[PDB]
C-alpha cells in the first residue's frame, strides 16, 4: 500500500553505489554519510531542472525512469519524509528542506509549490550581496537543525549566489541494550597491518542479534535503538574488507532486518566520534551526475532570469557512538 | 539448578569495519559509515 518502498531499494542501491565511489579514492581514511539528505536533495533540485540534466539526476539516484513515473518517485519521496519525521516517541528523527533565494529573483511559481509541498520546503530570501551575513544566515539553519552538531557549513559563498537548496538530517537514539560505563575498557584497534592505535572498547556479554554470514564472510551485528531505528555492524573477515564492500544490496541488508535469533557473544564495539566533509561534484561524475555542474545545465525550472548551474555540492555528517545510544547529524548544501 | 554452559564466542571490533542506521517504518538508509581509524576525527 504505502509508496516509499517503493524507492527504498532505489535509494539503497545508490547508497552502496556512492559508498563504493567515496571508498576508492581513499583506502585510509574514515568515511561517513547520510544516503538520505544527499538524494532528497537532488530529488528536489530536478522538480526545476529539465532534458539531460533532469534525468542525469534521476537516473543517477538509481531510478529506472521508464519503470517508475517520474511523478510517482517525487510522490514516495514525500511519503518518506513524512514517516521519517514522525519517530517513536523514546527515538527522535528531524530532517529539514530549506530555499534561499536572492531578492530580486523570481521564481518559477510551479517549482515553489512543488518543493513546498512535495518535499515540505521551507522558503527564505537573503541578500547574497553581504556574503558574510547570508552566509551566517544559513549556517544558523543547519545549526539550529542538526542542533549545533554540524555548525559550519558553508564557509565560502560566491559573491553572485542566485539561490541555494538546503537540506538537514539530525538522529538521536539510546540502545535497547544499553553499555555499562565501567566496563568500557581501552583496547587496542589494529588499523593497519602495522599501525595500532588505542581505543577506548566497550563491553557486554549477552543475548546479540550477532551471526556470521560465510557468503559475506563477515560477523553481521544488528542493534536496536529504543524506536524504529537499528543499526548494522559489518566485521569483515581478515583480509576480506574490499570483498565485503562489493557485495552488499539492498535485498541482502532486509534480509538481516527480518532475523532476529539471539545468541551469546562478548561484544567489544569502540566509541566513536567521527565526522564527513565532502565536495561531492566529482563522486556524483562517476555516477552519471554531471551536466548539472556544467554550462548545459538546465535550471529553467527554476527560474527564466538567467542560466544557471551548480558549483558545488557539499555533504558533512558527524557521528557519536557511546555507551548509551547513537547520534548523528548530517547536511546537504547545493 | 547448576547446568553446564557454553562459552560465549567473542567479537572484538577492533579493526575496520562498515555500518549503517536504517529506518525500521521504511528500511531506507540514514547513514552509512566504514571506520579505519577511530582516533582521526
Amino acid at each position: 500500500h504505502p509508496t516509499f518502498n517503493k524507492i527504498t531499494p532505489n535509494l539503497a542501491e545508490f547508497a552502496f553505489s556512492l559508498y563504493r565511489q567515496l571508498a576508492h579514492q581513499s583506502n585510509s581514511t574514515n568515511i561517513f554519510f547520510s544516503p538520505v539528505s544527499i538524494a532528497t536533495a537532488f530529488a528536489m533540485l530536478s522538480l526545476g531542472t529539465k532534458a539531460d540534466t533532469h534525468d542525469e539526476i534521476l537516473e543517477g539516484l538509481n531510478f529506472n525512469l521508464t519503470e517508475i513515473p517520474e511523478a510517482q518517485i517525487h510522490e514516495g519521496f514525500q511519503e518518506l519524509l513524512r514517516t521519517l519525521n514522525q519517530p517513536d516517541s523514546q527515538l527522535q528523527l528531524t530532517t529539514g528542506n530549506g530555499l534561499f533565494l536572492s531578492e530580486g529573483l523570481k521564481l518559477v511559481d510551479k517549482f515553489l509549490e512543488d518543493v513546498k509541498k512535495l518535499y515540505h520546503s521551507e522558503a527564505f530570501t537573503v541578500n547574497f550581496g553581504d556574503t558574510e551575513e547570508a552566509k551566517k544566515q544559513i549556517n544558523d539553519y543547519v545549526e539550529k537543525g542538526t542542533q549545533g552538531k554540524i555548525v559550519d557549513l558553508v564557509k565560502e559563498l560566491d559573491r553572485d549566489t542566485v539561490f541555494a537548496l538546503v537540506n538537514y538530517i539530525f538522529f538521536k537514539g539510546k540502545w535497547e541494550r544499553p553499555f555499562e560505563v565501567k566496563d568500557t575498557e581501552e583496547e587496542d584497534f589494529h588499523v593497519d597491518q602495522v599501525t595500532t592505535v588505542k581505543v577506548p572498547m566497550m563491553k557486554r556479554l549477552g543475548m546479540f542479534n550477532i551471526q556470521h554470514c560465510k557468503k559475506l564472510s563477515s560477523w553481521v551485528l544488528l542493534m536496536k535503538y529504543l524506536g524504529n531505528a537499528t543499526a548494522i555492524f559489518f566485521l569483515p573477515d581478515e583480509g576480506k574488507l574490499q570483498h565485503l564492500e562489493n557485495e552488499l544490496t539492498h535485498d541482502i541488508i532486509t534480509k538481516f532486518l527480518e532475523n532476529e535469533d539471539r545468541r551469546s557473544a562478548s561484544l567489544h564495539l569502540p566509541k566513536l566520534s567521527i565526522t564527513g566533509t565532502y565536495d561531492l561534484k566529482s563522486v556524483l561524475g562517476q555516477l552519471g551526475i554531471t551536466k548539472v555542474f556544467s554550462n548545459g545545465a538546465d535550471l529553467s525550472g527554476v527560474t527564466e532570469e538567467a542560466p544557471l548551474k551548480l558549483s558545488k555540492a557539499v555533504h558533512k555528517a558527524v557521528l557519536t557512538i557511546d555507551e548509551k545510544g547513537t547520534e548523528a547529524a548530517g547536511a546537504m548544501f547545493l | 539448578e547448576a547446568i553446564p554452559r557454553s562459552i560465549p564466542p567473542e567479537v572484538k571490533f577492533n579493526k575496520p569495519f562498515v555500518f549503517l542506521m536504517i529506518e525500521q517504518n521504511t528500511k531506507s538508509p540514514l547513514f552509512m559509515g566504514k571506520v579505519v581509524n577511530p582516533t582521526q576525527k
